[PDB]
């Protein structure tokens, strides 16, 4: 409560400065995710030190992402369509190639520790017993072996599919930078003069059949019931190099498809584009 | 000196290890050691944690595997205070073992250690292409060639670049980099081209003017503030090397041109780049606040996009516009083509432009950091007002200023138990000056004294005027600081008062230390508590003067009439617990225990005695004057009979009651009783009040009636004043030369673009003027400053308006003041005595000349800075006859002041007194020009001289300033001097050489010889009043003991035809 | 660039810092009241320091550890050119307070630390006065033009000018602003000590010249040139003071500080940056003055050494391990050494004797070494 | 915490530090130098948490706040 | 308000509640379980509360 005091003080959210320097509100109001795209970003993420907040910060600290920016080389090389003038998946793990232990799965260990620490001083300001704490531990360092266990099939496996699907013609849009105290997606808008502009990305809140809400309960299956073809390896499943032309036809369908979706239209615009008009007075400042 | 003088060196190069040093790079067998191996450190306010590793540690990637170590955990550990250094060292010591960086040690003597990429290979744990490449080939991190270190990897790996993460310099912070550096394959200028020409077609990349290890690097961010925050570091870095080199100091600069080049950025990076190319006047100057350092180089840039100067702004936008050029000075392009020559194939960046620098006159004025500017303004200047528009000021919190109604004393501890004394000089009483007295005496007291001098006495009392020093001297006795003082000092007794607890030595000049746990209670103090101190002390000096213990002798007794608590009583008891058998007793009629309660004069039964006496008898009942006399007398005379040395109080001393007191000494059979008035230290320092010292002598007293005494004068020239005493104003408004503001003092808050104007206009009244901004980022600046009537006599005597304002302009912003402290300015300040006679003087001699009729002008000899001023009427023209004074033309002309410039010659064939003069010779004739003092018959004949001289003249008056020899006789017996002395019988004043004194009887004798007319005057009370009122000044103590004996010992001979 | 390279404030660092480290561990105790350690004291550390007894400094408050005093460059310059008025009012003295009820100003002022480190080292002392006076002052230094205006009212027993305008400016601007300065010094004190940017005999005569032209009072001058000033400034302090005689022989000519500035000129060639050399060329006499600076494997180690010996009078070598082959050599070059070995073109050197020494005899040390492009000498 | 002696100045000035860290008044800074802070209305729009009509003029408009005639402050 | 005033002032009662109970129950020698409980009801009071 007493860093939750300091912290909050400061403000529940900031913005980034013309200058480059950290505005933060002031307040503590609820975030809502119309603000997402306005000015404001969260205040926990700031990773900005603050004088008496310090464990808020450290907690914030793990949350911090543990991949790369790869630059989308093969999207470049093939000419497809980036809205980014340089392109750059962020990947959520690095391949781990000849570790004796997996990076990603250590980092894991490191944020369970800080996690075991906090959990436990609520137990024992909860006077809760020694019986109870120790599960909790017990839960906490089978996690970080579940998660060894699996990341080895993460970082090596799954990095290299988001890494080629990075790639994609599609996939035009840069997902993030890694730092989560600044990025915020760029804002294209189609502005028409003689209209109000169509924000590419809104809050429209039509649900793609459910597509846009996220479940980060999902992470439970992930770390725990499910396998993966690295995993299993003591069976060893081929791994799968699926065919390119499926994934490419149907982005060369969808392409070749809005391409040509607009051309009456477009056509048609083109040929008013000047009949645009203002009404002006024309004075006469001499005779004849 | 205009050429750049540097060698320029690869300092990162240099700090790649020799490879054999890589094995024991981490010093396994030894401690790392605090400002060698590492650099920790707290920041309480912060309460931030700061490790920064040392050496080719410096740079250093962290593995997961690193930060799960104990050490990067302490900072979490220890929330509040500093982390131990003995955990610190041990933590960062295992720490260091646990890092061991991969090599092949070689024999060749010209290779070295990629050690950026050695310790990015580990921290990936050699997962990236250049982790396997260096787990697998560990020798091609060595390098003959700095460029072909990683030409060997590009080569090796088919990339085209490596994208290394940045370290963040504190290992503390574990958050995510503002950019990662790119280093590309680009071994020649032309594949360096290529890279950069492309680098402009992607956004918020930027590079170095020129590569570490010779081999291109490009920053790339992750946003753009990041990206502005960097380029600002950069900007810093830069204006200060350059800044070295333009004051042409060698210097070992890393590059020539330390600041970044944009290739894609947005507006405000092109805005960081062409300003911080500009090397503006105001980074040298400190016009700008580096707290929040990108800001101000917005606005800079801002103030440079249309800058008043058309070089200066065609130049910014110029480099705004193609902000991909480098634009540099030609002195670091001779650095840089020196560079070109050492290193033939060295890379540095291709677009280049040398612009020349456009000079600038403007020297701002700036210091940042705390400290108020104090300053001082010109009467006069270059600048010419003309109806300037009125600069209200704005409302200040108490948050910033406060406004004490008086400053308290800051003084030595012994000086608060200083005495003047005024003997009698009169040889007898005739019964017509009875009546005069009486007359003067009941018609002073049924009218009640002045109400400006009720106001200040009651205004500035001693008790809170002296309360800081006491409150200190109790506040480092409890601390136990306090240590040696003798037995009877003076630091003693204000020990004794400034405690409640008895005090014992454990030997000579050393007092017990205090029992633990024990802090007694600050010993309880009316008003009169420090004078009746101070009265006891004049007893003991008065017994005989040589003495430093003030203790009572054994078997003696002391009484303090005046009795209610009688705190004094007891801090006396206190003060003299080693003496054996020391009576002391309070005894009013109002009087507790341990004071004995009872009416004076005695019961005639009582029987009462003592070998001291200290009466403050003060009827609280208003009464006719029959009775407060009677009253008086009887007090008197009980206190004469009970004791051999009373010191008796008088609340009303006029010349009648006092001699009536003398006469009543006279009249008690067989005893003839010395006497002497007397005003202590530790009274209040406007009070009239007197203590009349009695003390039987074997001899008959002659001249034992007082006449014109200082302590009478002090009383009896006050009374009932024909205008309301003067309440200081606190001016808010400044108008442009209006010379409507009544004493007091301008205080308040202006936008800091507006503060050189106001002090242009506040120049008309106040003579000095305090200003601060509260905070680099607040823009108002508080300003105080008090109203001086001799500023005010001076700038308004022509009604021209100049002032420095050019200068003042000079100032904004950083340059007048700064300082987070509250301030509390004082609305009656401190002064020393001899400037408040000064002004006393003024008072009277200004009065005196707006008396006079048809005046052609005032001729101040000896008038040194236009201090005379105040007197002199706006309309008549001023005349300084100083050699001392400085010369300034221009304010001469514009004020209408004729200035000599030379010495005054007294003899009377060169004297040249004009008709219709004032000449003032205001403590002028007591000294010779270079300082030294004249003897007194030389002073006895320049003013005969003076006086023969204006014996022609129609019309003119002479106000000759001199010291009275009386003044001597009393000063030999007095205590409370701490500025005037008597250096072998001579007067000193301030820090002027002794100088001897007239006798005012031969001065008189020798102006009736002459046959001039002439008059004796000296300043009176209200004069004092009105100097304090009109200046803001409270008189002090010390400065109220000695201002009477000392003022009324100063006459102005007064000269007249 | 030497005047620049070599400040005296980086020059004396070491020094102050040092007491200030030893005073924050309490292992400073004794020193004088007035002794020049106890201003040293004064200037090191922030706080205000007060003896218990005669020869006897407080120790310090337990938990507190005052930050050392801030120094700008002219800092220990106008505390020396304090310690040379004490010194010129009487030579016999060991104490430098001030005598009570009296007073110094120290004319040029920004913050002028010397006016703090010298209310502090004479706290002691009642009643002494002690300001700085700039245009450019902050509080406590009272701001404010030379000359005074003609209102305010200015006096001392001591005048410390260090007045500098820092605009660049013609030469008769220059000249009355300095006459000036140095009327106003002399008329304000009894013992002004005025700094003189640019001590051409022209200069320092002319103000003699004016000093003269004041009625009734000659003037007792002398140059002055403090070891707290900058080691290479040309700035010289003139110091003023009447005296009842006219002063015999009061002109300078061909005075030493003026010369120090009068002979210096604009040079015909570049200044010499030192070079630092990595190749060790047999009898080439090309070496540009600096040092050859480097390692070698230890078998070349004795053939360096006599070929290094054709320059370099001295040179120091280590190992910096046993296990380590190569031998860290630093060597600078003496001109001497050259105008020596060059006379003839014999190339003899005991390379015999250097052979000897290898691997073990010629250096061994793992502390890193930090040699200097500019050495100190006498 | 302390029924008997008197609270240690360690704890007393770093919980009374952390507690003043909490306290944060809503303002909108200005340049005008004729211009306060209506501090009571401050701290009360604070203390209720802005939930009174006063505290959600202060959340939406703290500029109100800002005051150069001093009556003017409440007027507003 | 992001939070309700009169639950936090609810929270502040049940910490002193807590307290009082607690030493309570260390002069009583009460078991370790039994008072964690006690406070477990005493913090979902609070959450029921809010
Ligand atoms: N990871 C890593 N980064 C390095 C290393 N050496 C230099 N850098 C980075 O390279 C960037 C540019 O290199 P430099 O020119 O040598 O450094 P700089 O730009 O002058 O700025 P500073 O590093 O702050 O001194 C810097 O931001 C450094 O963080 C290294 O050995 N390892
Ligand atoms: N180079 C440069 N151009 C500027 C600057 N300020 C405004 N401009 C020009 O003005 C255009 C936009 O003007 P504004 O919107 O008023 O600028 P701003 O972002 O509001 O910044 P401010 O002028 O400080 O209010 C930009 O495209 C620039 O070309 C500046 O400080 N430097
Ligand atoms: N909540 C709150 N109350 C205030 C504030 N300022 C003044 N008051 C209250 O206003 C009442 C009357 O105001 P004042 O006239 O300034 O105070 P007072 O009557 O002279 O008496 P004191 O407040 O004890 O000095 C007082 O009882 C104060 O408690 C404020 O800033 N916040
Ligand atoms: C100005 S007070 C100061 C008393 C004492 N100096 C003290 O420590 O407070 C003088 C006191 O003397 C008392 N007093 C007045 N008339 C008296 C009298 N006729 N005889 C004895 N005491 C008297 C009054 O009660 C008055 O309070
Ligand atoms: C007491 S001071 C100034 C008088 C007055 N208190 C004031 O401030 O205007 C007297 C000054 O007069 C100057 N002086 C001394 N003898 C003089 C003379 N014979 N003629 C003119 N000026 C003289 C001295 O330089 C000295 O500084
Ligand atoms: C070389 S600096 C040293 C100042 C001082 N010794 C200190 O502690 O920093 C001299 C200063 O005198 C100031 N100054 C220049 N001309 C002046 C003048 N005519 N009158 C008074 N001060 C001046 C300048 O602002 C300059 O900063
Ligand atoms: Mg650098």
């Amino acid at each position: 409560p007493v860093e939750y005091g300091i912290f909050v003080q400061r403000g529940a959210t900031y913005t980034i400065n013309a200058a480059g320097e950290f505005e933060f509100s002031g307040r503590n109001e609820k975030w809502d995710q119309a603000l997402y795209l306005s000015e404001h970003f969260p205040a926990l993420f700031s990773d900005v030190p603050l004088a008496g907040a310090n464990t808020i910060i450290a907690i914030m600290r793990l949350f911090t992402p543990q991949g790369f920016l790869r630059t989308d080389d093969l999207a470049i090389a093939a000419n497809f369509p980036r809205a980014s003038r340089n392109p750059q998946t962020y990947i959520p793990y690095t391949n781990q190639r000849g570790t004796v232990t997996n990076e990603f799965a250590s980092r894991f260990r490191t944020i369970v520790a800080t996690l075991a620490n906090v959990v436990n001083e609520r137990a024992v300001q909860d006077d809760m017993q020694k019986a109870t704490r120790s599960c909790t531990k017990q839960w906490l360092r089978h996690l970080e072996t579940q998660f060894d266990n699996i990341a080895v099939a993460h970082t090596d496996h799954l990095s290299v599919v988001y890494a080629t699907m990075s790639n994609f013609m599609l996939n035009f849009t840069n997902n993030f930078s890694g730092n989560h105290a600044t990025f915020k997606p760029d804002q294209y808008v189609i502005t028409s003069p003689e209209g109000s502009y169509k924000p590419i990305i809104e809050r429209q809140g039509e649900t793609v059949d459910g597509l846009t809400i996220i479940d980060t309960s999902i992470v439970w299956p992930i770390l725990c019931q499910c396998t993966y073809p690295l995993v299993r390896q003591s069976i060893m499943e081929e791994i799968v190099y699926p065919d390119p032309s499926t994934t490419l036809s149907q982005s060369l369908s969808v392409a070749q498809v809005l391409s040509k979706l607009t051309l009456p239209d477009a056509f048609i615009n083109m040929i008013l584009s000047g009949g645009d008009s203002v009404v002006m007075r024309t004075y006469q400042t001499e005779a004849d | 000196m205009w050429h750049y003088t540097s060698i320029n060196n690869d300092t990162r190069v240099a700090l790649d290890p020799k490879p054999n040093q890589i094995r024991t790079i981490t010093k396994p067998n030894t401690v790392p050691q605090l400002g060698t191996d590492y650099l920790y450190t707290f920041n309480s306010q912060r309460r931030s944690h700061t490790l920064r590793l040392l050496g080719p540690f410096q740079y250093f990637n962290f593995s997961e595997t690193d930060r799960g170590h104990p050490l990067f955990r302490l900072p979490l550990k220890y929330p509040s205070k500093a982390i131990p250094a003995d955990e610190l060292i041990d933590n960062l010591h295992s720490w260091m073992r646990s890092v061991h960086l991969l090599h092949v040690r070689s024999e060749d003597n010209t290779l070295r250690y990629n050690w950026m990429l050695g310790v990015y290979a580990r921290s990936t744990n050699y997962t990236t292409p250049v982790g396997q490449l260096v787990v697998n080939a560990p020798a091609i991190l060595n390098y003959s060639n700095p460029q072909d270190a990683f030409n060997s990897v590009f080569v090796a790996l088919g990339i085209d670049y490596i994208d290394i993460p940045i370290t963040n310099s504190n290992i503390f912070d574990d958050s995510s980099t503002p950019y990662n550096v790119r280093i590309w394959h680009a071994p020649t200028m032309t594949e360096v081209n290529h890279i950069l020409a492309l680098m402009r077609k992607s956004t918020l990349v930027s590079t170095h003017s020129s590569w570490h290890w010779n081999v291109l690097h490009t920053f790339h961010y992750r946003s753009e503030s990041d990206m502005i925050d960097h380029f600002a570091a950069k900007i810093l870095e830069d204006w200060r090397q350059k800044e070295k080199l333009d004051k042409g100091a060698l210097v070992e600069a890393d590059r020539v041109i330390q600041r970044l080049i944009p290739l894609s950025s947005s507006t405000y990076v092109q805005r960081l780049a062409a300003i911080g190319a500009l090397y503006p006047n105001e980074f040298t100057e400190n016009v700008l606040d580096l707290s929040r350092l990108s800001t101000a180089l917005l606005q800079l840039s801002d103030t440079y996009y249309q800058h008043a100067n058309d070089q200066l702004r065609r130049l910014y936008r110029r480099m705004y516009n193609d902000s991909r050029t480098l634009y540099m000075t030609q002195r670091h392009q001779e650095l840089l083509l020196a560079q070109i020559t050492a290193d033939p194939n060295i890379l540095l960046y291709p677009y280049t432009y040398i612009f020349t620098t456009i000079p600038t006159s403007m020297n701002y004025i700036s210091n940042t950091g705390q400290g108020r500017i104090k300053h001082s303004l010109t009467v006069t200047g270059a600048t010419e007002h003309d109806t300037v528009a009125d600069i209200v000021l704005g409302q200040t919190g108490e948050d910033v200023i406060t406004i004490s109604m008086v400053e308290p004393m800051s003084i030595a501890v012994e000086d608060m138990y200083g005495y003047v004394l005024d003997t009698p000089t009169r040889d007898i009483w005739p019964a017509d000056e009875q009546i005069e007295q009486k007359g003067d005496a009941v018609a002073l007291y049924d009218t009640k004294t002045s109400r400006a001098l009720g106001m200040f006495n009651n205004t500035v009392r001693i008790d809170d005027l002296l309360s800081p020093l006491l409150s200190l001297v109790y506040r480092t006795y409890i601390k136990g600081d306090t240590m040696t003082m003798t037995q009877g000092s003076l630091d003693h007794l204000t020990l004794c008062a400034a405690v409640d607890s008895d005090i014992t030595f454990v030997g000579n000049r050393m007092i017990a230390p205090l029992p633990e746990g024990y802090i007694p209670k600050p010993m309880h103090r009316n008003n009169s508590t420090m004078k009746m101190l101070s009265l006891y002390v004049a007893l003991k000096k008065l017994e005989n003067f040589a003495t430093n213990s003030y203790l009572m002798a054994p078997d003696t007794s002391i009484i303090l009439l005046g009795a209610e608590r009688e705190p004094a009583v007891n801090i006396l008891r206190r003060f003299n617990r080693n003496v054996s058998n020391v009576r002391i007793i309070g005894m009013g009629d109002r009087a507790v225990e341990p004071n004995i309660r009872v009416r004076v004069p005695f019961p005639i039964d009582k029987n009462i005695s003592a070998d001291f006496i200290i009466c403050d008898i003060n009827s609280y009942e208003d009464q006719s004057f029959e009775s407060m006399f009677s009253e008086t007398i009887s007090v008197v005379t009980t206190c004469a009979s009970a004791a051999t040395r009373a010191l008796v109080k008088i609340n009303h001393p006029s010349e009648y009651m006092i001699n009536s007191v003398i006469e009543r000494l006279s009249q008690l059979g067989g005893v003839f009783y010395h006497t002497a008035l007397l005003k202590t230290a530790s009274q209040n320092p406007y009070s009239y009040e007197t203590y009349i010292y009695i003390t039987p002598i074997a001899a008959a007293v002659r001249f034992p009636f007082y006449s014109n005494s200082a302590m009478i004068n002090r009383y009896m020239t006050a009374v009932a004043d024909d205008e309301m005493p003067i309440i200081p104003s606190i001016h808010t408004v400044i108008k442009g030369h209006s010379n409507t503001y009544s004493p007091g003092l301008f205080c308040g808050c202006v936008d800091v673009q507006s503060a050189p104007l106001a002090l242009s206009q506040l120049k008309s009244y106040c003579s000095e003027a305090t200003t601060w901004r509260v905070d680099s980022d607040d823009n108002l600046v508080n300003i105080i400053a008090r109203i001086d009537p001799a500023r005010i006599a001076l700038e308004f005597r022509t009604r021209s308006n100049t002032s420095a304002y050019h200068e003042y302009q000079r100032y904004v912003p950083n340059g007048l003041g700064f300082k987070v402290r509250k301030t509390r300015e004082f609305r009656y300040m401190h002064r020393e005595v001899t400037f408040i006679h000064k002004l006393m003087m003024y008072a009277l001699i200004r009065e005196q000349i707006s008396l006079t009729e048809n005046m052609t002008q005032v001729v101040s000899i000896g008038g040194r800075n236009l201090a005379d001023i105040s007197v002199v009427p706006l309309n008549m023209k001023y005349v300084v006859i100083d050699p001392a004074t400085r010369i300034e033309t221009l304010t001469q002309e514009k004020k209408n002041i004729e200035v000599q410039s030379r010495p005054f010659q007294f003899d009377a064939a060169n004297m040249d007194l004009e008709n219709n003069s004032i000449y003032l010779f205001i403590a002028v004739i007591m000294n010779e020009p270079n300082g030294a003092a004249t003897p007194a018959r030389m002073q006895m004949d320049k003013i005969r001289n003076v006086a023969t001289a204006m014996l022609t003249r129609t019309n003119c008056v002479a106000y000759i300033s001199f010291y009275e020899a009386g003044i001597i006789t009393r000063l030999d017996q007095s205590t409370a001097h701490k500025t005037i002395r008597v250096e072998e019988g001579r007067l000193k004043v301030a820090n002027y050489v002794p100088v001897d004194t007239l006798v005012e009887a031969d001065v008189t004798l020798m102006l009736r010889d002459i046959g001039i007319t002439h008059e004796i005057i000296r300043p009176s009370t209200p004069e004092l009043i009105d100097a304090c009122s009109n200046y803001g000044i409270r008189l002090g103590s010390t400065g109220g003991a000695v201002l009477d004996v000392f003022n009324h010992y100063s006459p102005v001979i007064k000269l007249v035809r």
